[PDB]
DNA sequence: ATCAATATCCACCTGCAGATTCTACCAAAAGTGTATTTGGAAACTGCTCCATCAAAAGGCATGTTCAGCGGAATTCCGCTGAACATGCCTTTTGATGGAGCAGTTTCCAAATACACTTTTGGTAGAATCTGCAGGTGGATATTGAT
DNA sequence: ATCAATATCCACCTGCAGATTCTACCAAAAGTGTATTTGGAAACTGCTCCATCAAAAGGCATGTTCAGCGGAATTCCGCTGAACATGCCTTTTGATGGAGCAGTTTCCAAATACACTTTTGGTAGAATCTGCAGGTGGATATTGAT
């Protein structure tokens, strides 16, 4: 009814049975529930690009991984949490490439 | 730990070449981070008067070592 | 005997298909974006929670949400989020 | 040649996303230095995993700060201090 | 009360305003990192209570080694002192 | 009457910390020894780093505490240095410390 | 009214006092590069940093920043600071 | 010799290294580029000042560590760019 | 430049561990409606302390000269990692009792919520107290020139 | 190594800013004493899923051989910084208008508090489906020797 796929009851329910505060105003869950859908479809979006891109349709935690640490944004959000099977970025350095 | 295992890791790091006593300076730390992670989980799993560490005990030692995980519940 | 689980799976789900309606998820990944969805929400409150303190007031209303969001999310994070919740929440005043 | 043969692994490995330690040798260290915390503790096989995870990931970025810190000297062997360095740096 | 506890192990020594004000930071520091690990710790066993357990867990979490075993006693000490007290 | 603070056998405040731990938030409920524990804890702690900043103030031939003794009693300590690894203590300077190799001769 | 244009403030760091801080960090030699290097850093730090406390006045409607805001803000990036209260 | 002197002198004292005028307004600078109309608390501007330059001298130090690793004595921008990615501010 | 030994790719194939689909049960939610309460915005304003101008002076920044010497560039070569193929000892995989992790019930020690009584830690402010900053001078190194 | 030039160490001295000490008011605390409510320790128990064991699988330990890394010795260029002269602009002691933080009282939009009803997301057992992981074949790029 705030157009949105995140439950707002259940984010209110967490919000006070959190001990976060002593009230939690109407507002606050549905602002909440609005912030975590969207985050969740701006790491979804990329990582189903990041699938797509490997002739795959389903997302494994790799893709999770690519999309993040190829996003600036996403991945200073997510600089010290730990994807588990996520892997590494492919990366070597300049100066261990062959002589050529 | 073994010298295969410590070298297939410093690959996934982007490592070419490697000292010989690299081999006990990685088991050195590794231990060190295992000891501090397990005591914290450990010391959760006390609090709940259990036996057995579950993934959340090491899932909350982890963060607030601030390595925080992703897949293991929370 | 029950003991049973919330999760934020269906409604990832959900929006993954809005995003990608042809793609798949693993349950490996979606207990990924579980946890995700969760740290999120404890960074978000948590720091919405000291904002209420800081300013002695007994409430977290939207206001701190904001604030809270404007702190945590990177320039650009923030910006489409905060749009997001305004949006949510006027959609849901006018209603 | 020397060093060659690196190069692939590099390649091939960063590219996998398989645990890179052998589970079991793994379980008997995460058991050993726990009992000394507190005897006859059990393990949920989950629990173990997230040590592994968490375990390799951090050594793995280890080991991309010792790879800076030896280039920086100008070499392409990482040695000790190059660990030594990055953990002093880290804080750790 | 940071003033009494110097007095009882330095008696001839004061203390600058800044020193104290150093002081004050730091045991609200200490007060709120102590209290967030019990709050937590009381969250993921479902519990609505914080008693002297999780507080005496939070100090072994918190504190390097020495620093823990003698918190814990003296917190032990304590509350054993204050609760045989009629 | 009796104060808590005597009945528990300290200096700190056992009825502020109990009072503090409520309008924090941190549970729905504290129980009546969880704020003689902290207090007691608190107030070790507090001892500790005095006993400590004390000594420094008396090798550097003062009376008075500044913070400059308190950032020598913890930097000098290894787990004090610890708890308050990612702590600034305003004043407080640094360590004397120079590398080995940037002795001269 | 009033007013004067404030620029190239960053100029203010007096390559000594770059100096005297890296002496106080211990070091000896300083590469000619080094002062600009460090005006930079330090504008990142600084920037990061008042952004924080003045999203902290603001929230509490204020035009004035406080010790307190910049307090929070520097614990909010885990630089916690003492003595400046608390 | 004269460097050293310097380590051993500033190594010890503990007053600002800054001149505080400068500090003062660059502060007001970068804090008048994000919003307009902001007045500052003396105290706040010394907090900043004294934040700001604790993160500099452990920066330098760190510094130092990387270039001694590197066998020198002249810290250089690299050696500040080595130790921020490792600090992973970078 | 010319093969020769491999490693890497890609297009195709298909068995199955893991993902999707349909049914049925239900405690736990989440939505709804009534009654009671209250946090904190608004309007008024006391009063702190922030911005700012003033003026004087010396601490300290700036700019130049000139020499000390660090560090990059280069050549040399000792010896340590790494490639490689040999052999099996350890890890991995799947089958099985039983230890606990949990789900459920009971009920009392202990934590709210409420009404007073009393001890106390702030503080606004006039007045006395005192550690040490800071200027001074001379004994003691620590360097640099020879 | 003895000398000369200087910086550092250091105990003595005193004006004074910051601090330890009140007399007095007190709102906000903290403590005392029923009355009411309930969180969670404790005892008992069923179903997990964890530790253990044996057979099948495949990665690692090991010694020879040598490419080639990177520290050692040497060299010299050009940057860094000590010393010094000059004079600006920060620092400091003051004072003032008034922005704006913060104390106090008023009062309603919004939140809490049950109580009753509808829906729903999670769990369990069964059946069915499928994306893609390994496997094969054959092409061809890559690397190393000549």
């Amino acid at each position: 009814r705030a157009g949105l796929q995140f439950p707002v009851g259940r984010v209110h329910r967490l919000l006070r049975k959190g001990n976060y505060a002593e009230r939690v105003g109407a507002g606050a869950p549905v602002y909440l529930a609005a912030v975590l859908e969207y985050l969740t479809a701006e790491i979804l979006e990329l990582a189903g690009n990041a699938a797509r891109d490997n002739k795959k349709t389903r997302i494994i935690p790799r893709h999770l991984q690519l999309a993040v640490r190829n996003d600036e944004e996403l991945n200073k959000l997510l600089g010290r949490v730990t994807i588990a099977q996520g892997g590494v970025l492919p990366n070597i350095q300049s100066v261990l490439l062959p002589k050529k | 730990i073994t010298k295969p295992a410590i070298r297939r890791l410093a690959r996934r790091g982007g490592v070419k070449r490697i000292s010989g006593l690299i081999y006990e300076e990685t088991r050195g730390v590794l231990k060190v981070f295992l000891e501090n992670v397990i005591r914290d989980a450990v010391t959760y799993t006390e609090h709940a008067k259990r036996k057995t560490v579950t993934a959340m005990d090491v899932v909350y030692a982890l963060k607030r070592q601030g390595r925080t995980l992703y897949g293991f519940g929370g | 005997r029950k003991t049973r689980k919330e999760s934020y799976a269906i409604y990832v789900y959900k929006v993954l298909k809005q995003v990608h309606p042809d793609t798949g998820i693993s349950s490996k990944a979606m207990s990924i974006m579980n946890s995700f969805v969760n740290d999120v929400f404890e960074r978000i409150a948590g720091e919405a929670s000291r904002l209420a303190h800081y300013n002695k007031r007994s409430t977290i209303t939207s206001r701190e949400i904001q604030t809270a969001v404007r702190l945590l999310l990177p320039g650009e994070l923030a910006k489409h989020a905060v749009s997001e919740g305004t949006k949510a929440v006027t959609k849901y005043t006018s209603a | 040649r020397p060093g060659t043969v690196a190069l692939r692994e590099i390649r091939r490995y960063q590219e996998s996303t398989e645990l890179l330690i052998r589970k079991l040798p793994f379980q008997r260290l995460v058991r050993e230095i726990a009992q000394d915390f507190k005897t006859d503790l059990r393990f949920q096989s989950s629990a173990v995993m997230a040590l592994q995870e968490a375990s390799e990931a951090y050594l793995v970025a280890l080991f991309e700060d010792t790879n800076l810190c030896a280039i920086h000297a100008k070499r392409v062997t990482i040695m000790p201090k190059d660990i030594q360095l990055a953990r002093r740096i880290r804080g750790e």
